[PDB]
């Protein structure tokens, strides 16, 4: 999770990011990230639950 | 702010009532008990307490 | 609000147009087109301040463009040339509703049928 | 709602004294294809010169063209102006705006101002913004029942805005008048009555008590929506 | 600005229609089902060059009760009514006997107006409504459930079955959008059907107020 | 085109204002308080870039190259003087939204190179 | 900065800030500035060194106190503002070298990391492995206690 | 013609609805009060369902009176209740889902 | 009205007052040392456009004394006499504005220094070339 | 932290468990955290206190009359039968309508 975080951070700094319909570039980079972490918790808690 | 002025020449209170014709860039103070009157010119700026500045420092100037 | 400042800019303008218009309108008086005028419904007055000698050029320009679409394209008639170019010029009479409008419509007719031509 | 600012990648006012010859080439030359010949009156005509320039992306993206920018200008000023402009074709979309004869510069100016802001092109005022997507949720979804009778969800595009201008909304053309609705129960009162807004009260309760998946009998909302409708005004709980 | 203006045109006399068979007049099916296309051909197509003139789109109507109720539907070409046309249409109602008349006004009426059209009222009934308003059928909105004007014989029916007095029934204002739609004036009943998660239906009544 | 400045008058070093000449058709810059003239060259008194494309690098000082809390990259050199360190850092300004860009700044003193990517 | 850790004409209560992209340096005497301590960073490496260890472990002898840890440059004194220039180092683990360096020009190091707490929360034994609300409500009950 | 109605009250497929009596339960109850076997053809005549659905609608009443406002009144206020029961003491399910003594 | 205007309130003064105005009664009344105090680079338009309006606003009164008059104007309590007026106004100035910078006199330059710095950070500000404050950084505080 | 560093670590995500226990950053963000949680309740307290006192003022003395209808102190009909049913909440149950889907 933290290497793709990282490698939305890349794409966000070379401008090869485009903004989704309805949301500014920044919106759009904190929901990428957001869904990263997001779904790296939810597979931890999975693992930890298994 | 204060609107009305006492008046310089018969002392009464509150007595001076100021119009501010700004279409021509004019003030001009009436005292309602001594019926003295004064113009003077005005800008947008100005407020009925520099119409009656103006009218003090003309009564004192011409008082000289 | 937007309304309030809305109608006192309406009194800021018209006053200055006033000052920026004569007392009286001097009405240039309409000039009928000639007889030979190929141009549809030549006495019209729809659109206002819009002379019958401008639709006269505007359609000679139609005319150019016609005549370079065929040349172009190798086009057989002539005929149809002169009755395309003022079914065009009456077409855009009829649409349009402002003298500039017009204009710039038929400009972007002459564009349309320029790219036409060049496209064979 | 779109003004003429959203659209717009600068203005200027320049001097151009005569027309005839401006003080860019490029206007100069596409001018005088223009100013072929007198389709004016040259006397009533002011030096002063304003230009505005066009984003080519956010007039395509609201598929507007300097014809309808052109007639909304004529529409809300009038043949006093003089609003010509140039083929889209060109490299840039340009326009340029002068007056038949306070100065002219500062009336430009004012123009101007109120051009960018004031003036409307596209949408309806009060309406900032609008999003548009597909649901996924049947509760705003199209359900239907078939010939063979059963009931199916049809996912449909809805619009969802930022202000709420139902009246205005509820006329417009492919827009559906039946379950086209407002969160704002005044202008439900306001546009539907009393009965309308007593449903859409329950509703919006509704939905703010079962977001938690929380659940209240109805009787309780209905008596509390029945309260406050009940005199054939919205009384509010103050 | 000449296609949309029929089309609106086209809207606001569909809208009449439904309004004029809500209330109880005479009215064809194919009048109510009247396509654009069919209005572009029994009207005009170009209001700007004046066909059809707002004139030619005044309509007459007859309640099934008895033809001698009649509602007259003109539209003013002036965008704002002043106190001279309400004249005119008062002057013509009174010349053709009719009591009742609504006016579909483009941008509003002044104030003066209004006093006037309150001031005539129990000679004649003349209603006022913006074209916008008439635009949409607001009846027909999910949100809005069937109302029914009651008769007097019903609200004494209602009254004496409930042992209630008038002013003890939930009200409606005269001004409601669903009471100016159906006409309905003070003291009159309205009963209101809806749909109850409950019961499954629930039947209550609006005094006009 | 861009911004147009603003002109003081030589005489009382006040603000001058555009003015035509009506006999001769020419843009003049009058003061207002004195009777001094000035003949205009630029032709343009007003200017209203709406979209906002400003150069970010103009504003950008070589001194920043001195803050320890930036970060620093050995991947991007400069190409006014070869140094191969350069501090990095966002617009951080109102009026850019796609502002995650970053900008670069040699290291090396008395060089002072800004540029973008 | 060099008199400061001097202590020769700017007492170690004085903040000077430097903003860089702006051009404003910013020096404060005033009093009320809420400061910490920090020890103080060079190119890499701790100026706190394993001699001042040896002094201070012998402090009842050699009269060798806290203010001869602040005379000799190697600790300062940083309030909020001086702390928005400064490059911290939670410990000296983060001045080691490493494969890709995350900062490489640490100016400070904390003492440690545990002194962001205060008198009540200091008591609560492994507070990093409880919700915080939790040590909210020691902080409290701490002051509630018998003793 | 309640499905009809059904229908127009709930637009959408929501089932799910708030009612006084559990209808299911009961029956269970009835089923294992009286040792209902399933397997075996039942004694109850399908027209004693019809007929006995009807005599209890008109046993529960929330408005009562004889006038038709009444009446109306209180055929809106058990329209629900009333479908669900119609619904659930049907003749053909008493006799093969339900098959109750 | 057309532009936006920067006014600044002083203490004893309950009415907003233009900043030229403010800077006039200080003792600079051309436009060219004022903008100077205010914007230290001339090369800037941007800073430049943004200051005309406030510039427009006060463009009749051109003299410090009458300025000064203005500001005696505003005041809370109106003095009959003018002299005492434009007394009362450099008493506001010299002792009420800005203490810090200064409370004696021949300390209008400091004084303006200062006024110009803060219409400078409040352009910064409009002109999204500095971020805003924040109230609740402890840096902020004491 | 450097300057605009938007990753995990810096904006406050806790890659540690509670047993493992947070390090110094991770602990003050889950503090900033929980502050929020305790102001949340600190103030709600009062808005929805407020609230409630306004709803009752509102319906005090709305009741079931012995005529079976819904009437406020005024003797103003609010519900002609309570419900729209008639019936208490505390006697119903979710049932599923057998004939709608
Ligand atoms: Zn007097
Ligand atoms: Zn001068
Ligand atoms: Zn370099």
């Amino acid at each position: 999770a933290k290497q793709d975080v990282i490698e939305v951070i890349e794409k966000a700094h070379n401008n090869e990011l485009e903004p989704t319909p309805g949301n500014t570039l920044r919106q759009t980079f904190e929901n990428q990230v957001n869904r990263i972490l997001n779904d790296a918790r939810d597979k931890t808690g999975s693992s930890a639950q298994k | 702010l204060e609107t009305q002025f006492t008046c310089p020449f018969c002392n009464h209170e509150k007595s001076c009532d100021v119009k501010m014709d700004r279409a021509r860039n004019t003030g001009v103070i009436s005292c309602t008990v001594c019926l003295e009157e004064f113009q003077t010119p005005i800008t947008y700026l100005s407020e009925p307490v520099d119409v009656y500045s103006d009218w003090i420092d003309a009564c004192e100037a011409a008082n000289q | 609000r937007d309304e309030a400042h809305k109608r006192e800019w309406n009194l800021f303008y018209q006053k200055q147009m006033q000052l920026r218009k004569g007392k009286d309108p001097k009405i240039e008086e309409f000039v009928p087109p000639d007889e030979n005028c190929p141009l549809k419904e030549a006495s019209s007055r729809r659109i206002p301040r819009l002379t019958v000698k401008a639709r006269e050029h505007c359609l000679r320009l139609l005319e150019e463009a016609l005549s370079s679409n065929r040349q172009s394209t190798r086009t057989a008639d002539e005929a149809d040339l002169r009755a395309k170019a003022v079914e065009l010029e009456h077409e855009t009479f009829r649409n349009a509703k402002v003298a500039n409008l017009y204009k710039a419509s038929v400009l972007k007719k002459v564009a349309d049928i320029h790219r036409a031509s060049k496209d064979g | 709602h779109t003004t003429l600012r959203k659209v717009t990648a600068n203005t200027a006012i320049y001097y151009d004294p005569n027309p005839q010859s401006t003080v860019v080439a490029e206007d100069q030359e596409w001018v005088n294809v223009y100013y072929e010949m007198p389709d004016f009156d040259v006397a009533r005509i002011s030096p002063w010169l304003l230009r505005v320039e066009l984003d080519r992306k956010h007039m395509t993206d609201r598929k507007l063209t300097m014809e309808q920018i052109a007639e909304k200008i004529n529409a809300g000023f009038g043949d006093d102006l003089n609003c010509i402009f140039n083929d889209d074709n060109a490299e840039k979309l340009v326009l340029r705006i002068r007056i038949m004869n306070m100065d002219d510069d500062v009336f430009l100016r004012c123009i101007e101002s109120n051009m960018l802001t004031d003036m409307t092109l596209q949408g309806i005022e009060q309406i900032s913004k609008v999003y548009m997507h597909l649901p996924q949720t049947d509760n705003k979804k199209k359900i239907i029942i078939t010939e063979d009778g059963e009931f199916k969800a049809l996912q449909e595009w809805i619009l969802e805005t930022d202000g709420v201008s139902l009246m205005r909304v509820l006329s417009e053309k492919d827009v559906d008048p039946v379950r086209t609705t407002s969160n704002d129960i005044v202008e439900i009162f306001t546009v539907l009555g009393i009965e309308a807004v007593r449903k859409a009260l329950e509703r919006e309760l509704y939905h703010v008590i079962s977001f938690d998946g929380s659940y209240v009998n109805y009787r309780h909302l209905a008596l509390l929506c029945d309260t406050m409708t009940c005199r054939g005004h919205l009384m509010a709980i103050t | 600005d000449d296609e949309e203006e029929t089309y609106r045109l086209w809207k606001i006399r569909k809208t009449i229609m439904q309004l004029c068979h809500d209330r109880g007049y005479l009215v064809t099916q194919d009048e109510l089902d009247q396509t654009l296309e069919e209005f572009k051909a029994q009207f005009g197509d170009k209001p700007s060059e004046g066909r059809p003139r707002r004139t030619d789109l005044t309509v007459l109507v007859a309640h099934n009760d008895d033809p001698t109720d009649q509602m007259f539907v003109f539209f003013p070409e002036e965008p704002k009514v002043g106190i001279k046309t309400i004249k005119v249409y008062c002057q013509r109602m009174q010349e053709e006997n009719i009591t009742r008349a609504l006016i579909v006004v483009q941008q509003g009426m002044t104030p003066s107006a209004k006093q006037s059209l309150v001031d005539m009222a129990p000679k004649y009934i003349l209603e006022q409504f913006l074209q916008q308003e008439l635009l949409i059928n607001i009846t027909e909105h999910e949100l809005v459930p069937e109302h029914v004007v009651m008769t007097k014989e019903e609200v004494t029916e209602l009254l004496a079955r409930y042992k209630l007095r008038e002013n003890q029934l939930p009200r409606i204002q005269a001004g409601d959008p669903v009471a100016r739609y159906f006409g309905i004036k003070r003291g009159q009943v309205v009963k209101i059907i809806r749909p109850s998660e409950t019961a499954g239906r629930y039947i209550t009544y609006r005094l006009v107020q | 085109p861009g911004f147009v400045g603003i002109r003081f008058c030589q005489e009382c070093n006040n603000m001058l204002y555009p003015k035509e000449d009506k006999e001769n058709r020419i843009l003049l810059y009058a003061c207002r308080n004195c009777d001094y003239q000035q003949e205009a060259d630029n032709s343009c008194i007003y200017v209203n870039k709406i979209t906002h494309e400003v150069d970010e690098l103009t504003q950008i000082i070589a001194d920043v190259s001195q803050d320890p809390t930036l970060p620093r990259t050995e991947d991007h050199p400069c190409q006014k003087c070869g140094h191969k360190e350069a501090v990095f850092f966002q617009s951080h300004s109102a009026r850019a939204e796609d502002a995650m860009r970053l900008y670069y700044v040699c290291t090396a003193p008395h060089c002072g190179h800004r540029w973008t990517e | 900065r060099k008199l400061r850790r001097q202590m020769d004409i700017i007492v170690s209560e004085v903040s000077m800030i430097r903003d860089i992209r702006e051009r404003e340096i910013r020096i404060y005497t005033d009093a009320g500035r809420i400061c910490r301590p920090l020890l103080i960073v060079e190119k890499q490496k701790l100026l706190l060194k394993k001699r001042h260890i040896d002094q201070l472990k012998e402090r009842e002898y050699n009269n060798y106190s806290w203010q001869d840890l602040v005379a000799s440059g190697v600790v300062e004194y940083i309030d909020t503002l001086e702390e928005e220039t400064v490059m911290l180092a939670m410990t000296p683990d983060d001045l080691q070298e490493k494969e890709v360096a995350y900062c490489s020009t640490y100016t400070h190091c904390e003492i440690h990391p545990s002194m962001i707490l205060g008198v009540c929360a200091s008591i609560i034994p492994f507070p990093d492995h409880n919700q915080s609300p939790r040590n909210t409500y020691q902080s409290a009950m701490g002051k509630q206690a018998m003793g | 013609e309640d499905r009809e109605v059904l229908r127009v009250i709930f637009p959408t497929g929501d089932s799910k609805v708030v009612l006084p009596c559990n209808l299911l339960r009961m029956i269970w109850n009835a089923q294992k009060i009286f040792h209902i076997n399933p397997r075996l053809p039942s004694d109850l005549h399908p027209i004693k369902v019809v007929e006995g659905v009807k005599e209890l609608s008109k046993k529960l009443v929330i408005v009562n009176g004889d006038d038709p406002l009444s009446r109306q009144a209180q055929e809106n206020a058990t329209l629900l209740f009333n479908i669900h029961l119609r619904s659930t003491l049907c003749s053909r399910r008493m006799a093969e889902e339900f098959r109750l003594s | 009205a057309i532009g936006q205007r920067i006014v600044a309130t002083l203490p004893y003064i309950k009415q907003e007052v233009p900043i030229i105005i403010v800077f006039r009664a200080l003792g600079f009344v051309s436009d060219r040392d004022i903008l100077e105090h205010i914007i230290y680079d001339f090369e800037d338009p941007e800073m430049m456009e943004m200051v005309k309006p406030s510039l427009d606003e006060a463009f009749v009164i051109q003299e410090q004394n009458v300025a000064l008059n203005f500001i005696g104007s505003r005041g809370a309590k109106p003095g009959v006499t003018k002299e005492k007026r434009i007394k009362y106004a450099k008493e506001v100035l010299q002792k009420e504005m800005l203490p810090h910078v200064g409370v004696s006199d021949f300390c209008e330059t400091k004084k303006a220094y200062f006024l110009g710095y803060m219409v400078h950070r409040l352009l910064l500000a409009a002109l999204g070339r500095r971020e805003l404050d924040d109230r609740d950084h402890y840096g902020n505080k004491r | 932290f450097i300057k605009d560093d938007y990753g995990p670590e810096s904006r406050g995500f806790v890659e540690n468990s509670y047993l493992a226990g947070l390090t110094p950053t991770e602990f003050f963000f889950h503090a900033m955290g929980g502050r929020e949680g305790l102001i949340d309740t600190a103030v709600k307290t009062a808005e929805t206190g407020y609230i409630q006192r306004r709803l009752i003022k509102s319906m005090e003395s709305v009741m079931v009359k012995y005529d079976a209808t819904v009437r406020n102190s005024i003797n103003q009909v609010v519900q002609l039968r309570y419900g729209e049913d008639g019936l208490a909440g505390e006697s119903v149950e979710f049932q599923n309508l057998a004939t709608l889907k």
